[PDB]
């Protein structure tokens, strides 16, 4: 539960 | 509802910042992101409640104002930027490492490396022959900038900002992206998994934002695509035979120009085009990891939290098959007959 | 090709075991499963494989060949026996524990305790009054059983077993089902988790099995459903329309007698039934732990591998949404326009 | 990977 709510951090940039 | 509303009227009578020809026309309604003082209460509580909002008078990049390309070009360094080239005024991001998944796909603008006086001298180039090319720099602030580039970043408003961050618990400061651009210039929808402060330095963008809850309007790509995160509908031509629910679509909007700094909050999809025929834009980013997910879940989920459990099926899967490509083909076999 | 063969002749010139009239008709092909000797490699390869196998000489449960009704009312002793009682011949199988998640299922089948001698009764009573109603006694076999039972519990080959378990790296047996069922009683299709030697005592099934590898034909209920595991298709009247892969469903199939142990793989639908005017049949089965999962993951994946990842997406998303109820909403949104 | 694909244990057995 805790483990799917998890969130990333990928932005628009190269 | 309205849009970005009347236009507003610049300080001593220089007329209309802008007018209703330089916006675009799209098939969706919008109504308008609150204009408010970084000292209005109502200001704080749509930050806190991860709602967007422009902020007129942070002077948050204040020093940065009286950024050209004369300036910049003198003092920006003789570092390399990334700079995008396209045939069409849609910008779309793609993440190049994940290119290698999806052998068919090939973008439609291209990135190539160069020193500042060279982007200079290619938009010089262009529009001194009247071309159609267009170009899009951007490209992370980082220590190789000249001295009085490092003076004017040293200027920001650290106090406002580091306030906000605290106050927000927001993980640290990843990086600060510059974007200069052409008139007419879109990056089109998308949603970004950090929190941003858009800090508006030169001309004037038009700004669509969406909240997460409108997911299922959107269609992102898949997450393995290299262009995860980023609606498949072509805005100038939706496809409402793919993407139906694309007809039940609204949009917060907003037009920020020199000094604004809209707060567009984790998840919020956002479309940002530079006006027609307005000249150059320049925009400097602030982006913050979001704050840590609460040890306490708490029911009912918010939206955002749902796109993030979708993201993480979609990793596992990916992981756990071995293959991107057959995650679509299991999850199909999951629902047909039994959940659709 | 052809289903259960030429029916086979009863030793000392007794007639046929049974006739192509006791079988139900049903819309999709079927091929013979081997019928061979324990001492045949053919046999070990195939269980090896995780393939159906009929094995004709185990003797597995040779002393509970004698068994019958009026043998296990005397000796089976008094305890509870759950006895499914039906106004139809199929008896659907659901979870009782998950029938809180769904509120509109309304069960066909009803489960009674009572006592073997009470079951043995209503028997009598409907047969002498010529009602409509049909039941299925379904209970492990447990300590409070008979003295007579336990030396035939005793007497079973558990060397012969106990080394397929060995060679299999299975677990340990978790169980062993007695099942009395009535002339003409269906169970419909459905996959276990476990391993099962499934040895035929008294009267005749047909058994139709279907490969883990088409469960996109067999369209399986919701993991929180109670018929989790179930095929959700009706045998006697496929929807096509909401089932459309049915119609490329091919099974195995054969009709096992007394002394016949039919192993039934991990994963593998299952489709059984008691030959009509056959008299009761008597079953009773063999239920292992399957082998631990492999610490070097190989690919390609296997079918059955596919099946468990599908459950347990699943299974995480009712836990991390809250509600099994807005697992189908999720997963509709995920690929919608996205990968279907 | 390894948590995805294991098995359960569940039959039709009340
Ligand atoms: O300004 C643009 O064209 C695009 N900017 C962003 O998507 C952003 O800052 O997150
Ligand atoms: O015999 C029946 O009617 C059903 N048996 C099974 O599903 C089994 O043994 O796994
Ligand atoms: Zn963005
Ligand atoms: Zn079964």
């Amino acid at each position: 539960a805790a483990l799917l709510i998890a969130a990333g951090a990928d932005v628009n940039a190269h | 509802a309205s849009g970005s509303g009347e236009p507003r009227e610049e300080a001593g009578a220089l007329g209309p910042a802008w007018d209703e020809s330089q916006l675009r026309s799209y098939s969706f309604p919008t109504r308008p992101i609150p204009r408010l003082s970084q000292s209005d209460p109502r200001a704080e509580e749509l930050i806190e409640n991860e709602e967007p909002v422009v902020l007129t008078d942070t002077n948050l990049v204040y020093p940065a104002l009286k950024w050209d390309l004369e300036y910049l070009q003198e003092n920006i360094g003789n570092g390399d930027f990334s700079v995008y080239s396209a045939s069409t005024h849609k910008f779309l991001y793609y993440d190049e490492k994940k290119m290698a998944n999806f052998q068919n796909f090939k973008p439609r603008s291209n990135r190539e490396e160069m020193k500042f006086h060279e982007f200079v001298e290619k938009l010089q180039d262009i529009q001194q022959r009247g071309g159609e090319e267009r170009l899009y720099l951007q490209q992370t602030l980082n220590d190789t900038v000249g001295r009085k580039i490092v003076m004017d970043f040293l200027g920001f408003n650290w106090n406002w900002i580091n306030k906000q961050q605290g106050k927000r618990g927001w993980g640290q400061l990843t990086s600060n992206l510059l974007l200069i651009g052409m008139e007419g210039n879109v990056t089109p929808a998308h949603y970004d998994e950090q929190q941003n402060f858009f800090a508006q330095i030169k001309g004037y963008k038009r700004c669509i934002l969406f909240p997460p809850d409108q997911f299922e309007c959107l269609y992102p790509y898949p997450v393995h695509h290299p262009c995860d995160r980023q609606s498949q509908v072509d805005f100038d031509n939706p496809d409402y035979e793919r993407f139906p629910n694309f007809q039940n679509v609204v949009g917060y909007e907003t037009v920020v120009g020199p000094g604004d700094v809209l707060y567009i909050p984790m998840y919020w999809w956002h479309h940002i085009e530079s006006l027609l025929n307005g000249g150059i834009t320049i925009t400097v980013n602030f982006w913050y990891k979001g704050a840590p997910t609460p040890k306490r879940i708490e029911y009912p989920l918010k939206a955002h939290q749902k796109v993030a459990i979708m993201r993480n099926i979609e990793k596992m899967l990916g992981e756990a098959l071995g293959n991107p490509q057959e995650v679509g083909p299991l999850l199909n076999t999951m629902i047909k007959g039994r959940y659709n």
